[PDB]
């Protein structure tokens, strides 16, 4: 099995458009996800709120939809609750709250895209392990 | 009855310690 | 859970003790679950919720600030647990986070050092005594102290 | 210091053979039993009491819970020829963990 | 030899490896409750003794 | 004014506030005004357990017991509506707070009696026409006593209600019938009763204190055995407020 | 001599059947208290709420235990590291419920065993011996400190100290594996090398000395009568022993110097066990065994399990099941 | 310690062994039914 | 005749749909737009005699009402079960991942 | 049959204890100097 | 005493389900039922809050063929579960546990 | 509570004082060889 | 507790039989000529 261009092809938006990430973008995404997110989101779960995970099916049912690059990039700038109802930048890392979450200060737009691509590609590799927790270790 | 048995064996072992120490055959240099 | 509508003062856990809040053995209101052991903990992010009688339910219900939520989340997810190869988290955690707390590095190293230094103390104190008294190299065959002592029995 | 002491060097050195050698031989006998699943797994009196009395707990009953976790959590990957599929809902777990 | 011979196959013998042997220890705990066995306990006393 | 550091480890945190002997006033109730109890505190001082009748079937007595779970017994920071009723009686409707404590007391001879000492969902009322709360006011009402363990609780053999095994797995081929009561966990929900006797009132501050007596069932171990009848006595404190 | 001078002479007397000494002045009462409390508790103590969740665990014989299941159960998680002497309890009944005997026992024991170590130095000094037997005893002693004191300190509770009982010991081990992956920790591995090797070298030394005993007896009597207590001449032929073992392996892998050999016999188990003790004492601060969970990954990113991952599955079983009613939140942080 | 002069050796001859074992065995054969009841 | 009330409830609509009177709050994550805002309001205002009564919660926006209408087919109501609603279990039922 | 469950140990010790006493005395008599 | 007969488990859709048998290694074993292709169709859950395969949800029934229960069908979840628990042991038998005060725990044979 | 506490406190103090004064009572001299270590 | 009813006699004879063997041998050793 290989990390192919098809594995690396993920939805760009809700309107049927895809983007094919390069192997280097995939590596950058893993690195940056580890750097900024894995302390709470290791393996696709969420340690401070296990009810919400990073599974693609879960992201699809989020409001606005988060199962695409644009949705995820927007989440990283202006995170909301699962129903879109409240903005949670004050308690969740984002560019808007880079003042209080200093690890977000050096993240560029390119970086956000790489992180977004990691979140979408990983379950294509790992299946149920991604967002599965210890049961699937 | 089980408890009695366990405590009885333990008590015998403690008595054995006493005899093995204070009533040992003394070591003698020949 | 309080954001979701739980009344955290009256929430009874599986054992009968409060799920979130309970009493210490002297009655102070403290966090529940296993952390009952840690009720002597004091920290700047927690203290504003403390009243005369311990954790204050009205302060908990009304006065928790976003900076407290952030800090508690940060600290919870940087607990000083991790492997020797610096995989952060519990022993069953998967590889992903490269983390061992400086507190763990500093506590473990200094326990090891302190322990071997106690050994060195015993080694050198016992040797200093023996050398001062003149028998650190062994027993004089022609003046063996035990041979001039009465038998024990 | 201790109350007793060796006085015979030949005995001392024989005992040094006897002890670890006898230990290893004993462990081997137990493993021969385990070849047949002939275990010391349970104390029957303990189980009869605990089955009838949900307040009765010992370190013995606690360790069996650990064993049941080990078995359920490790078997599917440790015994792949069995093709075990244990749905999340059947896995033994305590609260939260 | 004897242990796997009493079991279904060589599969359940120890594999020759550090971590593999550790797996063998934990298997014996979870499946055989081997710590509870007085023959293992005598083994422990002879090794530690 | 005492701080946490003044109180910590003294035992005072498990005590209700007291009012001094001069507090024998009256707190006026304006029947057009809405009211709340901002803080209700209950500090038990005695736990009594009704001995199980030998079989004589005379009057079984409530006997003294020894507390073994330390200074962890009081209910506090309880709040709720204090309604003024059309006949001038007052009704307290408990809303929230630290309104339960697991407590274990020990009878002569060693039997341990766990209970969920509680006023959960308390609805307590005074006599009619209470134009002022005075040292003659009393509150009487009932509360809910849920199972001492909640539904996830697992017994020492891993059996539970909302989780756990549903059988005695260590006795794979035992006949199930004799074990049904231990295997099938049940969740108790019963009523308790409480009287609050006002002994002191500060008319100016809205603070009242007195003695209470409550009666409720103890733990039934998720249906494995019969609960005991418990009588709890102690002191209380409440702050009444317009709201 | 005045009374104090006489008392000092008796205390430090080399003629007492059991040496007393100044360490012994502390050791004797503390060990007696620990022993007496332990015996009484092991037989007769009521159940103890070890995990502070009002779920008392029965440790004593009269309350349904046998020798294997029985224990003196650790003090309550509600107590934590708080000092809980008898006089801090409102009654003996409370003291017993909360596991007071455990603290009384382990504190008197640790004090007494530390004095036992000092007493070994002390007598060696009175007898004109070299002083380091006590340094060998520091290994098991350090191990006892690790499981009864240092681990509780690190985790914040004496409820996590090793129980005083056979099955309770196994419970401590299994939970320790779940939480620290001790098997994968090099200090525990050094410990195993220490005790397996200690046993190996014990059997080896026993067998080699026994093999080369000089003929002093007939076949109808024990060869042990060939040695007399206090004789000047060595009772075996070390040259023949070395001649044997040097050929078993090769000449230079065998000791021809008894002092060197006996030093090795002391050093191997003692150093290994020091590392064992330090393993427990450092995992006390959650610096844990090697974690190779999902370390091996294929070209696509599929996890390829190793034996480390199978260990992990066993550990998970222990983790999720231990103290099944004690955790309310998703992470076990102490 | 200086030896105790009151010490005496003890004897049981073979016939006494046989007589004693007979007493004990026959007593056991007699009383055993009552112990089992 | 003794019954496990949770197992029994699994044979009702509680085992098929989100029971507005009993189901733990995380179940509302299953469908778009319900969590956490509506989920909190629903649990807080339970029990309901019928599913449609959820539309009568005070303060709702028109948007919220429409989301509720689109999701009634995923809801049910059954009698309140003490074992499921005590302990604050509707907010935290001891299950994480 | 519903016998007394202590009858077995009672009988066994009733035989063993005095029998053993006698055997001890007999054997040490034999081993004395002729 | 007697064979109860062969237990056939079916779900509400009428598909035959098969209880996974206990291997000799296991002192205790979960109750999992699969279709003929090994897909999980029913079980006895430990945690109930997220159960999807409970006998109550899947309408599991058991019918007996041969033995003492020949021709009988049970639909009540307690009884169906009870027989599923026994099916992990293979064929199901009636035992006299009274005569010897049997304790319910397996012992080896003269072969062992 | 209080009488037990005081009793143990006195007992512990007694033995500790014996330990300290004991080792202070010319301990280096209590050996079979060279006593002049002052 | 429902223990094995033969455990008592098993344990008693396990102790008594070899202990008695040893006491017999010891005492007859002592009674041999010095
Ligand atoms: C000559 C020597 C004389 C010896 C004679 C014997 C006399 C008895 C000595 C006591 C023995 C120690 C037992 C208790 C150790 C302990 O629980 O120690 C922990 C304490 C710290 O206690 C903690 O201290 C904390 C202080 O933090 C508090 O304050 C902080 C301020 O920032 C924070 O706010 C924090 O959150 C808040 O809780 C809290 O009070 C905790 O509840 C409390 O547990 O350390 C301390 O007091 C100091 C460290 C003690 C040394 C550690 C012992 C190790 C020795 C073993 C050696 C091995 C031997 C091998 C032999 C071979
Ligand atoms: C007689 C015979 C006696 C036999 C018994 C002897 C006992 C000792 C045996 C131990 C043998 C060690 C094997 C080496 C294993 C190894 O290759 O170890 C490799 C590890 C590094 O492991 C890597 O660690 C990584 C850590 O990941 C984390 O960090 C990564 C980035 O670093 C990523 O961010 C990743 O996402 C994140 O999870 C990953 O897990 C990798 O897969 C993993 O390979 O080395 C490290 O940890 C380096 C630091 C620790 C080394 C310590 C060695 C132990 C010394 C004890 C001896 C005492 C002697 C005293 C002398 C006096
Ligand atoms: C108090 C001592 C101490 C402590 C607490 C630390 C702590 C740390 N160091 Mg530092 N360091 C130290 C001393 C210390 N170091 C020394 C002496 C050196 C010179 C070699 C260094 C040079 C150094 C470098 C270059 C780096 C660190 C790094 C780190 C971090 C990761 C460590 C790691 O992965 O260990 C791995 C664990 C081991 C190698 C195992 C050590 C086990 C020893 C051998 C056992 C000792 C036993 C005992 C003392 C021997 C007695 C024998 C007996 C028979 C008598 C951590 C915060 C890393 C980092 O993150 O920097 C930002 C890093 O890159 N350190
Ligand atoms: C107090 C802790 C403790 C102690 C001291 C022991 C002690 C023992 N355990 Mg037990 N164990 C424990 C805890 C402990 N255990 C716990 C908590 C569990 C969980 C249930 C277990 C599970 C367990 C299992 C599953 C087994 C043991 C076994 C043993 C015995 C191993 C004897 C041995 O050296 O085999 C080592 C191997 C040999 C002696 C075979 C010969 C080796 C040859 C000579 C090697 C030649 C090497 C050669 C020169 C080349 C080397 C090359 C190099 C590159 C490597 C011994 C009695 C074993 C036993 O009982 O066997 C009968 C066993 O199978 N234990
Ligand atoms: C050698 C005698 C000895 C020692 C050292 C101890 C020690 C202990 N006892 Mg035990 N006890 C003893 C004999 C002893 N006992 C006897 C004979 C009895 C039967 C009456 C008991 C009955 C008993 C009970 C019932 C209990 C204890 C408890 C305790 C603990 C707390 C004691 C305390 O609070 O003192 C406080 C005293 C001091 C701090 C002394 C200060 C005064 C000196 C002069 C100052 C210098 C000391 C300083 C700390 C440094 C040490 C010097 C060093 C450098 C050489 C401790 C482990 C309690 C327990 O175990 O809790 C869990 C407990 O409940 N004891
Ligand atoms: C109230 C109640 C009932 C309390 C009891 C509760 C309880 C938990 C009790 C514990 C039960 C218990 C004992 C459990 C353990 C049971 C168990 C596993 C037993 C093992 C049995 C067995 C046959 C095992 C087979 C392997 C075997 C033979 C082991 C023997 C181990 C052993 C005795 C080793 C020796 C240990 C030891 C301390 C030796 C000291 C020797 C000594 C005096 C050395 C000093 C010395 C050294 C020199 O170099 C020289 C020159 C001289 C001169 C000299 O002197
Ligand atoms: C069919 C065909 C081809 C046939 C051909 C066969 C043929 C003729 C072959 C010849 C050619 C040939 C030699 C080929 C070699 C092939 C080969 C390399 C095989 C490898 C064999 C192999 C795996 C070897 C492993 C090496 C090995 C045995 C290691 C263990 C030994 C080791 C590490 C020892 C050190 C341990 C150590 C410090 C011990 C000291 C501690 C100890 C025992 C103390 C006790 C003690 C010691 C004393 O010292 C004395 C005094 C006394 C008192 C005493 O108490
Ligand atoms: C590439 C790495 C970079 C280098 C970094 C350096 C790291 C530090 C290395 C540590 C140095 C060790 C020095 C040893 C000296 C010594 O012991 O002398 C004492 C004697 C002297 O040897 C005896 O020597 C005698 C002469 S004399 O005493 O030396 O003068 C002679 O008479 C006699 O026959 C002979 O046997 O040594 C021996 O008795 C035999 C060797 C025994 C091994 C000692 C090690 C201790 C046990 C191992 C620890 C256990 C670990 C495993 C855990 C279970
Ligand atoms: C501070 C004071 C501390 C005192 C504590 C009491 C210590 C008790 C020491 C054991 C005494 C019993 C010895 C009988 C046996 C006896 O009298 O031995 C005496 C014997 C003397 O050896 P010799 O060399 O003199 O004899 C050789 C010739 O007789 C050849 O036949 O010593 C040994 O054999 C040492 C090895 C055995 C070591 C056994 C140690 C066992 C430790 C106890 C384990 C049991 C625990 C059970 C717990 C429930
Ligand atoms: C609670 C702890 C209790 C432990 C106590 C241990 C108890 C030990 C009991 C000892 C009893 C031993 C008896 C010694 C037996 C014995 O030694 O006999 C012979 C003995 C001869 O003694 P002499 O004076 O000749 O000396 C010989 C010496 O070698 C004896 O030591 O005479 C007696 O002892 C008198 C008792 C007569 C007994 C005669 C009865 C036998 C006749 C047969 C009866 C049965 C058949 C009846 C058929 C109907
Ligand atoms: O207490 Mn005894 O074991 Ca140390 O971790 Mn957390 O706490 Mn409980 O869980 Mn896991
Ligand atoms: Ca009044
Ligand atoms: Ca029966
Ligand atoms: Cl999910
Ligand atoms: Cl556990
Ligand atoms: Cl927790």
């Amino acid at each position: 099995a290989e990390l192919t261009p098809e594995v690396l092809t993920v939805p760009l938006n809700s309107e049927g458009k895809t983007i094919t990430l390069t192997e280097k973008q995939y590596l950058e995404g893993k690195r940056l996800f580890q750097y900024a997110c894995a302390s709470c989101h290791v393996g696709g779960i969420t340690k401070t709120n296990p009810s919400l995970d990073l599974r693609t099916e879960t992201l699809a049912l989020a409001t606005p939809p988060r199962d695409n690059i644009e949705g995820l990039v927007d989440y990283m700038k202006n995170p909301t609750t699962y129903d879109g109802e409240q903005e949670i930048a004050e308690v969740h890392p984002s560019l808007r709250s880079a003042d209080i979450f200093p690890k977000m200060r050096n993240l560029t737009e390119k970086d956000l895209v790489a992180i977004a691509g990691h979140i979408l590609v990983e379950p294509k590799i790992l299946g149920d392990k991604w967002g599965g927790g210890k049961v699937y270790y | 009855m089980e408890t009695i048995t366990y405590v009885f064996i333990f008590a015998c072992i403690i008595a054995l310690f006493f005899f093995a120490i204070f009533f040992r055959e003394p070591p003698r240099i020949t | 859970d309080q954001k979701l509508g739980a009344n955290v003062g009256s929430a009874q856990g599986p054992t009968g003790l409060g799920k979130y809040l309970m009493r210490s053995p002297t009655g102070e209101i403290i966090f529940g679950g296993e952390t009952m052991r840690f009720w002597d903990f004091r920290g700047p992010w927690l203290e504003p919720l403390r009243g005369p009688n311990g954790l204050d339910l009205n302060k908990i219900k009304n006065d928790i600030q976003p900076w407290q939520e952030r800090r508690a989340a940060e600290y919870m997810t940087h607990a000083p647990l991790g492997s020797l190869n610096s995989v952060g988290g519990v022993a069953t955690e998967i590889n992903s986070v490269n983390f061992v707390s400086p507190r763990s590095w500093l506590a473990t190293s200094h326990f090891v050092l302190a322990f071997f230094f106690l050994v060195g103390h015993l080694w050198h104190a016992g040797r200093a005594r023996a050398a001062a008294a003149g028998f650190e190299k062994g027993i004089d065959r022609e003046s063996e102290p035990v041979l001039s002592m009465p038998s024990l029995d | 210091i201790f109350g007793i002491a060796f006085s015979n060097k030949r005995w001392l050195h024989f005992f040094m053979l006897f002890v670890p050698v006898t230990g290893l031989w004993m462990s081997a006998i137990g493993v021969v039993g385990l070849a047949l699943n002939l275990r010391s797994y349970d104390f029957i009196s303990q189980e009869i009491r605990a089955a009838e009395d949900p307040e009765f707990e010992t370190f013995y009953t606690k360790n069996l819970l650990l064993n049941e976790g080990i078995r359920a959590w490790m078997a599917p990957q440790d015994q792949p020829h069995e093709n075990f599929v244990f749905p999340e809902e059947v896995l033994p777990r305590g609260n939260a963990l | 030899l004897i242990y796997p011979l009493g079991q279904s196959s060589w599969f359940f013998a120890p594999s020759f490896g550090v971590a593999a042997i550790f797996r063998f220890l934990l298997f014996f705990q979870g499946f055989h409750n081997w710590t509870l066995n007085p023959f293992h306990m005598m083994g422990v006393a002879g090794v530690l003794g | 004014t005492l701080t946490y550091d003044d109180i910590v480890g003294t035992g005072l945190a498990n005590k209700c506030p007291t009012l001094d002997d001069t507090a024998r006033g009256a707190y006026p109730i304006d029947s057009s005004q809405t009211y709340r109890i901002a803080r209700l505190c209950l500090q038990p001082t005695t736990f009594l357990v009704k001995e199980e009748p030998k079989n004589k079937r005379q009057e079984a007595e409530f006997v003294p017991t020894k507390l073994v779970t330390r200074e962890t017994t009081s209910l506090d920071q309880i709040q709720g509506e204090l309604k003024v009723n059309s006949d001038g009686s007052l009704t307290f409707v408990e809303e929230d707070g630290i309104d339960f404590q697991p407590v274990t007391v020990q009878m002569a001879g060693g039997e341990r009696i766990p209970l969920l000492f509680t006023v959960k969902n308390l609805v307590a009322s005074t006599q009619p026409n209470v134009t002022s709360i005075t040292t003659s006011t009393d509150f009487k009402g009932e509360f809910n006593v849920p199972s001492y363990r909640t539904a996830n609780f697992l017994d020492p053999k891993g059996r539970g209600l909302a989780s756990g095994y549903d059988s005695a797995i260590a006795l794979p081929q035992a006949k199930e019938e004799e074990l049904a009561r231990a295997n099938v966990k049940r969740f108790s929900l019963t009523k308790g009763q409480i009287s609050l006797n006002v002994a002191k009132v500060d008319g100016r501050t809205g603070e009242i204190a007195g003695t209470f007596e409550s009666e409720q069932l103890s733990d039934d171990d998720m249906g494995a055995h019969e609960p005991h009848e418990v009588k709890i006595q102690g002191v209380f404190y409440a702050s009444i407020e317009p709201a | 001599a005045n009374l104090w001078e006489r008392f000092c002479n008796w205390v430090t007397s080399t003629d007492n059947r059991l040496y007393v000494g100044w360490f012994g002045v502390i050791m004797i009462p503390t060990l007696l208290a620990a022993t007496i409390c332990f015996v009484i508790a092991f037989i007769a103590a009521p159940p103890v709420d070890i995990d502070g969740i009002r779920e008392p665990v029965s440790g004593s014989l009269l309350y349904g235990n046998n020798i294997i299941t029985g224990a003196v159960v650790p003090s309550s998680n509600a107590i934590g590291l708080h000092f809980y002497p008898i006089w801090e309890a409102a009654s003996l009944d409370e003291w017993l419920y909360n596991g007071g005997p455990y603290q009384l026992i382990i504190f008197h024991f640790l004090l007494g065993a530390s004095c036992y170590m000092g007493r070994q130095w002390e007598l060696s000094y009175r007898l004109g011996m070299r002083p380091w037997i006590c340094v060998a005893y520091s290994a098991p002693l350090a191990s006892a400190f690790a499981v009864f004191l240092i681990y509780p300190i690190g985790q914040g509770s004496f409820s996590d100290g090793m129980p005083l009982g056979i099955s309770g010991t196994f419970n401590f081990m299994i939970v320790f594996q779940a939480e620290h992956n001790i098997l994968m920790h090099p200090f525990h591995q050094l410990g195993v090398a220490g005790v397996f090797g200690g046993a190996l070298f014990c059997a080896m030394h026993g067998s080699l000395v026994t093999s080369s005993l000089i003929r002093e007896t007939t076949e109808t009597e024990s060869a042990n009568y060939g040695y007399k207590f206090g004789q000047e001449e060595e009772t075996y032929n070390i040259v023949a022993a070395h001649g044997y073992f040097g050929r078993l392996i090769f000449q230079y892998a065998s000791f021809n110097n008894s002092r060197s050999l006996h030093f090795f016999l002391a050093a191997w188990p003692v150093v290994g066990v020091w590392f064992a003790a330090l393993g427990i004492s450092t995992m006390a601060f959650n610096l844990n065994g090697f974690n190779f969970n999902h370390s091996v990954i294929d070209a696509k990113g599929n996890v390829i399990n190793t034996w480390a991952d199978i260990i992990n599955r066993a550990n998970l079983g222990m983790e999720v099941m231990h103290e099944r009613n004690a955790h309310n939140f998703p992470l076990d942080l102490a | 310690m200086e030896p105790n002069p009151n010490r005496q050796p003890v004897e049981l001859n073979r016939t006494s062994l046989y007589l004693g074992l007979l007493l004990i065995l026959v007593l056991a054969l007699l009383f055993s039914s009552y112990f089992f009841n | 005749e003794l019954v496990n009330v949770v197992d029994e409830k699994l044979g009702t609509a509680y085992g098929e749909k989100i029971d507005l009177n009993n189901t733990n709050i995380a179940a509302f994550i299953q469908y778009r737009g319900l969590y956490p805002t509506l989920a909190k309001l629903i649990v807080k205002n339970a029990p309901y005699e019928s599913v449609e009564d959820v539309l009568n919660i005070p303060g709702l926006t028109e948007r919220q009402k429409q989301i509720l209408r689109e999701n009634l087919e995923h809801f049910t109501v059954t009698e309140v079960e003490t074992a499921l609603v005590e302990g604050g279990d509707r907010y935290n039922n001891g299950l994480y991942k | 049959m519903e016998v007394n469950q202590l009858g077995l140990i009672a009988t066994a010790l009733f035989v063993l204890v005095p029998s053993v006493f006698l055997i001890i005395l007999y054997v040490q008599t034999e081993s004395q100097q002729k | 005493q007697a064979w109860k007969g062969h237990a056939v488990f079916r779900n509400k859709e009428g598909e035959e389900l098969f209880v996974r048998r206990m291997p000799a290694f296991f002192e205790s074993f979960p109750v999992i039922l699969t279709d003929k292709n090994g897909v999980v169709k029913a079980d006895i859950p430990f945690r109930r809050a997220e159960s999807k395969y409970s006998f109550e949800q899947q309408g599991v029934t058991v019918s007996f063929y041969g033995g003492e229960l020949n021709g009988q069908t049970f639909t009540d979840p307690p009884t169906v579960k009870s027989y599923a628990r026994k099916a992990i042991f293979g064929e199901i038998f009636e035992f006299d546990t009274e005569t010897l005060n049997s304790d319910g725990i397996f012992r080896t044979s003269p072969r062992g | 509570m209080e009488t037990l506490k005081i009793t143990v406190y006195i007992v512990v103090t007694f033995f500790v004082l014996l330990f300290v004064f004991g080792f202070l009572s010319g301990d280096p001299a209590r050996n079979p060889k060279r006593k002049d270590l002052e």
